[PDB]
């Protein structure tokens, strides 16, 4: 019902219309956490090859 | 082969749907946790309509209208006549109801009370029915949940012989297209100890329920009586039908009361499809004219008319979207 | 002026990359080989276009983008394709090795030996602007690479440019749309890791676009390009702010403002209308109350779900061709009468319109006709936690059983990060249902 | 991810594997001295997955032939197509296996597996990124079953990271060469459920049943069989060898289709299906198609998928159709069939079409099944196997070769093991 913030230029315009009123992780942190990933997995093919040697 | 799952085993109705769909040879029932069906006859609370129609080369259909308890709760209903433009605000249908909550609109209440007290006349409350306000305005703090002043009808139509109380009860389907079809078969839910206006504290009476009262089976089985001996009782007794005097009301309330919630609950443009079953509940006084009492979501079907209705559940309501390899419902017309 | 650097990771955002600066350039009117005869300013400009666009001695325009695989194949096609000569061979990264639809492959394994390189080709193109404001990333949520390598990049860059805007352009998962098994897993995986490092995200359901391209354009089969067609038109209608004159959303901060409230409720749902078959013989062509009407039917979203069982926090509407403020607002209030539209208690019942007089340019020999005029509709409502609902299930079904888990586990991730992304989605479907209801 | 190294062992191994070289030659293009002679690009596009390109120009397929006994090897040489594989890849041995695993696994194999290996390296180190092995063997010989699985052992060791996958032919008496062959099949088992990511379970009973009741061949020779073998493994493989919708890889494959490590054995199917030299005069459509890929008279695998539940499903269609077709008749077999598919894996059925259809047929389709009921075949090779070892028979075969009865017991074991882990997904 009211129209306010009416701003026109040569490409379009803008406007609002209102009805009714109302009523991070450090860059050491991630370095470690995938580096806690590589370990497990290499702890994991160490564990293979310990099996592959038996 | 279409499909179907049962996700409420409590329902009298939907218990027999289940068995007629099979009966068919044309459904077969899926275990509850089955995403690949059909049809669903869903659970009573947190029903997963976010859930449905997302399984591609299915037509999915529920027996549950999401949004539609907005009608079907007491402290909703309330809230719905009083607000929306096509019922508001002095609803010549509908008792005069107030919303009130415990620790509102109870300030407003005693305005109007008040008035009642100025204007020396009737003051009878229902919420348990009560004498004077303010010996059960506290009664809400003594069950700790919201429910709803309403006005008592103090004046109701009487069944002779017997000086008797009575609700009427009818059975609405809405099916996929928002057709709203009445059942022509209603149901008397009659009291059968005399109505007494003198004090309003005995439960017989006064309250109109099948489940408390259990007097009973006296006049008719299980205190219920059906729509031929009811218009046969008013063509006796006060040279009228039940099509005239009551039914015609009946069917202006269904239809207004559905009409109103339409652009809310419409699956029309949905990627699924719902159909519900009402129950609505009436109270006629002695001047012939009908009130609305209550709608119920999940309505549960009088002994008799079991057969029946559920096979025009599978008629107009499944058999429409799934169609398998004289009607029982009047259609209300919009 | 503030630049933007826009990041296209796997193959969803790569392709989708290349549908919308290819219709960046027809709409700006720059050439496959960079040229832009209606620039004057040669060799560089603080005009609304250099936001997406540098610019070289030659007056050569090229995108401020980043594409990033972790398989050569599919950015070999854009560097083979008809638009080989506007990138920079920097800008296009690819790896030998896909994560294989797995998160854990693409966010620990794969993401390590190649997030430095990454950054560091970002770094290039930040160095070039004069004033960045921030990023738009484009990723598959069901992806190994769009999954786990975009939340390992998001990350970092919150560190590396704490002060800038991060916005997604995010591919919801759908079993119509050639979709891996796991899919729900790595949705739910990337969607816990990215949360606080996202500022806006727009959700794409391929099952919404995939019904859109069946029913409006008549195609029985949609392949990627009809799809991606279509997303770049919702996604320019989006960006369109920041690459040309207006006074409504000029900046990535804006986004947050105007349509995200509560920040971990930032996900609006984008409404498009029309879409018209190009190969449609007689079409009568739609006014302002039609189209913007064609905004709150559940079948024009990005999502299919129920905004009228849930609460509006912002509303946008963006508005491109022969519209008038008079149309607009004659429509609304048409619509507000006839439709279940309810804000939160906390919140203005309003919208925010912008208009651009230039009718939506649509790719020659398409599948989309011109149009006198088209709307997107951006609305922050609750409905959308429909989409996390349906997935959290899958997740749910899947994840029991333990389903799957190993391959996840053998890549070096803990088995307890799968509980820990559901609990937050937990919260998250939580948050939703104490706004709405 | 492109190249796959090929390796043939055993009898059964090279007599398969020459015959699907022969027949994936044929669709690539490729005649039998080297050269390239078909009319279309989509013919060499992604034939580096399975071939070498050396200076002719000329095609090397990316094989490994390998047998303790020199006779089939021979036969394959000069064979049909003989001549096209590398000469330096044709690994062999005097002495024999005996169709004793013993002898393949840990004495005669053991003098040959490091020469075979060498020649592994050679052709790994060619490749610009090798994303598998795949191997042709059956289980109930010597050197196909005992060296084929000492084999992946030690490519396991050399490439932990790679993709192991085998076509492994399943022995049985219906056409059965000698009575140890449940013993080397048990042996084998053991070695397949820890080291292979992939195993297409090819019975021996269901292509002798389909030879005999569909195909109307009264008696079958094992060219008939291989028939079978050679169609299968062409349908399983097109996602790998011809550009498509998908950029599929044999990894992507095992993700999607092993929900638990263990559990990576398939039952494959081809519909339809067709005798050797009879042609086919009428097309099949869509819906025939899709009904005879899942039906159980089209499964390579003698299991009963109606007494077990599918875990996952692959399905290749080969061929000029509708792809509207093909989605309405996949998710069509899914929502009739719903309960016959775990609800614990959602959407586990997936689909992939291919316009190129195989020699002699104008649509195709090819099923790859993950079901619990594969635990029938293994059953069935654990009670024919039970029958023998309870009175320790034919065992002096195996313990003159330096084994012991605890390592029966433990092969055993972990059958039954992967048998109750099938049944436990087979319920619950
Ligand atoms: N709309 C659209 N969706 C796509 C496109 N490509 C893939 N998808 C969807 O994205 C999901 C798979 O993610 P991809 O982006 O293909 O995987 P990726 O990020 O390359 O990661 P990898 O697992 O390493 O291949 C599926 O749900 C697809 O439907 C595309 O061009 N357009
Ligand atoms: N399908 C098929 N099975 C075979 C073939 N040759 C042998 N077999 C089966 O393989 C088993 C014997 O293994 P074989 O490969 O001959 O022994 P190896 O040479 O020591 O590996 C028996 O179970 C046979 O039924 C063949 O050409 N095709
Ligand atoms: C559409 N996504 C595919 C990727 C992996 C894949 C590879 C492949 O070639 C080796 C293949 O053909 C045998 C595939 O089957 C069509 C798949 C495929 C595999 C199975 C699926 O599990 C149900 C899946 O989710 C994804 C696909
Ligand atoms: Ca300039
Ligand atoms: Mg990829
Ligand atoms: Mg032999």
């Amino acid at each position: 019902m009211e129209v306010i913030e009416l701003n026109k230029c040569t490409s379009g315009q803008s406007f609002e219309v209102i009805l009714k009123p109302p009523s991070d992780p450090s860059l050491e942190e991630i370095q470690k956490k995938l580096e806690a990933a590589e370990e497990r997995r290499k702890y994991q093919e160490a564990e293979l090859l310990k099996h592959l040697a038996e | 082969m279409y499909t179907f799952v049962v996700r409420d085993e409590n329902s009298s109705v939907y218990a027999e749907v289940s068995r007629l769909l099979l009966a068919t040879g044309q459904w077969k029932r899926l275990r509850k946790d089955n995403p690949r069906f059909n049809l669903m006859l869903g659970e009573r609370n947190r029903l997963p309509f976010g859930r449905l129609g997302h399984e591609p080369g299915l037509v999915q259909l529920v027996n549950y209208y999401r949004g539609a308890d907005k009608l079907c709760r007491k402290a909703s209903l309330v809230k719905l006549i009083k607000t929306s433009p096509e019922l508001s605000e002095s609803c010549t249908w509908f008792p005069e109801s107030y919303v009130i909550y415990p620790t509102d609109e109870r300030e407003v209440f005693l305005a109007a009370y008040n008035r009642r007290r100025e204007g020396r006349e009737g003051n009878v409350w229902i919420a348990l029915i009560s004498s004077e306000a303010s010996e059960l305005l506290d009664f809400i703090d003594e069950q700790g949940q919201v429910h709803v002043i309403q006005k008592y009808l103090e004046k109701p139509l009487l069944l002779e012989p017997g000086h008797r109380k009575f609700d009427i009860r009818s059975w609405v389907l809405v099916d996929h297209l928002y057709n709203i079809y009445l059942y022509r078969e209603g149901v008397l839910r009659t009291s059968s100890e005399p109505y007494n206006s003198a004090n309003f504290q005995d439960k017989t009476c006064h309250l109109t329920n099948h489940c408390i009262q259990k007097n009973y089976g006296r006049y008719e089985e299980g205190n219920e009586m059906f729509f031929e001996e009811f218009n046969q009782y008013l063509m006796d007794a006060l040279n009228t039908t039940l099509e005239n005097s009551i039914l015609l009301q009946i069917k202006h309330i269904i239809r207004s009361c559905l009409m109103c919630i339409e652009p809310a609950i419409s699956t029309k443009h949905l990627h699924y499809q719902s159909f519900q079953l009402f129950g609505f509940d009436f109270m006629v006084d002695e001047e012939l004219k009908v009130w609305l009492i209550e709608v119920n979501g999940a309505p549960a079907c009088a002994q008799k008319l079991y057969a029946e209705l559920c096979q025009g559940i599978v008629d107009v309501a499944i058999s429409s979207v799934f169609p398998l390899a004289t009607s029982i419902f009047i259609k209300l017309h919009h | 002026m503030r630049e933007c650097i826009s990041i296209h990771v796997g193959q969803a955002g790569v392709q989708i990359g290349n549908a919308c600066w290819e219709l960046y350039c027809l709409e700006h009117g720059i050439q496959p080989d960079g040229q832009m005869p209606s620039d004057k300013t040669i060799g560089g400009g603080d005009d609304s276009f250099n936001t997406f666009f540098s610019e070289t001695g030659a007056g050569k325009h090229v995108p401020r983008a980043v594409f990033v695989d972790l398989e050569p194949t599919v950015i070999d096609e854009v560097r083979t394709g008809t638009y080989r000569q506007l990138f920079h061979p920097e800008q296009l990264i690819t790896g030998k090795e896909d994560a294989a639809n797995n998160y854990a492959r693409g966010h620990y394994t794969i993401g390590k030996e190649i997030i430095d390189l990454v950054l560091d080709r970002i770094r290039k193109l930040a160095d070039q602007c004069t004033g960045l404001q921030g990023f738009l990333v484009f990723h598959s949520f069901g992806g190994g690479t769009g999954s786990g390598f975009t939340s390992l990049l998001m990350e970092r860059l919150s560190v590396d440019y704490g002060k800038k805007s991060k916005l997604e352009f995010s591919i919801y998962p759908a079993p119509q749309v050639s979709t891996a098994v796991v899919e729900p897993y790595n949705s739910i995986l990337t969607t816990h890791t990215t949360l606080e490092h996202s500022d806006c995200a727009f959700m794409v359901d391929n099952e919404a676009i995939y019904d859109i391209c069946r029913r409006n354009l008549d195609i029985e089969r949609p392949t990627y390009t009809n799809l991606n067609r279509l997303i770049s038109q919702i996604v320019s209608s989006i960006t369109a702010s920041l690459r040309f004159d207006g006074a409504l959303n000029v900046d990535l901060t804006e986004f947050q403002t105007n349509l995200v409230p509560y920040p971990r409720i930032h996900f609006p749902l984008a409404t498009y209308a029309p879409v018209i078959s190009a190969e449609k013989a007689y079409h009568e062509q739609l006014s302002v109350a039609e189209i913007t009407n064609a905004c709150f039917e559940p079948a024009n979203q990005m999502v299919k779900c129920d905004p009228r069982h849930g609460k509006y926090m912002a509303c946008c509407l963006l508005y491109r061709g022969d519209v008038v403020p008079k149309d607009v607002n004659a429509a609304i209030a048409t619509i507000k009468t006839k439709r279940s539209i309810q804000f939160v208690d906390w919140c203005p019942t309003g919208f925010k319109v912008g208009i651009n007089y230039q009718p939506p340019t649509v790719v020659p020999g398409g599948d989309l006709a011109k149009v006198q005029r088209a709307v997107c509709m951006l609305s922050n409502t609750t409905a959308i936690a429909e989409a996390w609902a349906r997935l959290d299930h899958k997740f749910d079904l899947m994840y029991a059983k333990r389903a799957f888990v190993h391959w996840y586990v053998g890549e070096g991730m803990e088995e307890g990060e799968f509980s820990e992304a559901r609990e937050d989605m937990a919260a998250l479907e939580k948050d939703y249902e104490e706004v709405g209801v | 991810m492109r190249e796959i190294v090929h390796i043939q062992a055993g009898q059964c191994g090279n007599q398969i594997g020459a015959k699907f070289w022969e027949v994936i030659s044929d669709e690539h293009g490729i005649d039998p001295t080297g050269s390239y002679h078909g009319d279309s690009d989509l013919q060499l596009e992604r034939i580096n997955v399975y071939y070498n390109e050396a200076t002719g120009n000329k095609y090397v397929p990316r094989a490994i032939l390998v047998d303790l006994e020199p006779g089939t090897m021979d036969s394959v040489r000069s064979g049909p197509f003989g001549q096209i594989f590398r000469p330096d890849n044709f690994v062999f041995g005097q002495s024999g296996a005996g169709n004793n695993w013993a002898k393949g696994h840990y004495t005669e194999g053991a003098e040959l597996v490091d020469s075979v290996l060498d020649v592994v390296r050679k052709e790994s180190e060619s490749c610009d990124c090798l994303q598998g092995f795949q191997l042709t063997h059956s289980l109930g010989g010597g050197t196909g079953s005992g060296m084929g699985t000492l084999l992946i052992s030690k490519i396991r060791e050399e490439y932990p990271d790679r993709i192991m996958n085998t076509f492994s032919v399943m022995p049985s008496p219906k056409v059965s060469d000698t009575v140890v062959e449940p013993y080397n099949a048990t042996l084998s088992v053991h070695q397949l459920v820890e080291n292979t990511d992939e195993t297409y379970c090819i019975d021996n009973e269901a292509l002798y049943d389909i030879c005999f009741r569909t195909l109307k061949l009264t008696t079958p020779t094992y060219g008939d069989l291989n028939h079978l073998v050679s169609a299968t493994m062409s349908g399983v493989t097109t996602c790998l060898r011809f550009p498509g919708q998908l950029n599929a890889d044999l990894r992507k494959l095992a993700v999607n289709m092993v929900p638990f490590p263990r559990l990576h054995f398939f039952m494959p199917g081809f519909a339809p299906l067709t005798s050797r030299g009879s042609q086919q005069y009428r097309a099949l459509t869509v819906p025939e198609l899709t009904q005879q890929m899942f039906d159980s008279k089209n499964m390579m695998a003698a299991c009963d998928p109606r007494h077990g539940r599918y875990l996952t499903v692959a399905a290749i269609f080969r061929g000029r159709m509708s792809m509207k077709e093909v989605d309405e008749q996949m998710l069509n077999v899914q929502n009739k069939n719903s309960s016959y598919f775990v609800e614990w894996i959602p959407n586990n059925v997936k689909t992939a079409v291919c316009d190129i259809p195989p020699r002699g047929l104008k649509m195709s389709a090819t099923f790859i099944g993950n079901s619990t009921a594969i635990q029938e075949l293994f059953k069935r090779i654990s009670e024919q196997f039970t029958a023998m070892f309870r009175r320790k028979a034919f065992l002096h075969w195996y313990t003159g070769e330096g084994m012991d009865e605890m390592e029966f017991t433990e092969a055993e074991s972990n059958m039954n093991d992967l048998v109750s882990e099938y049944q436990q997904y087979q319920d619950a």
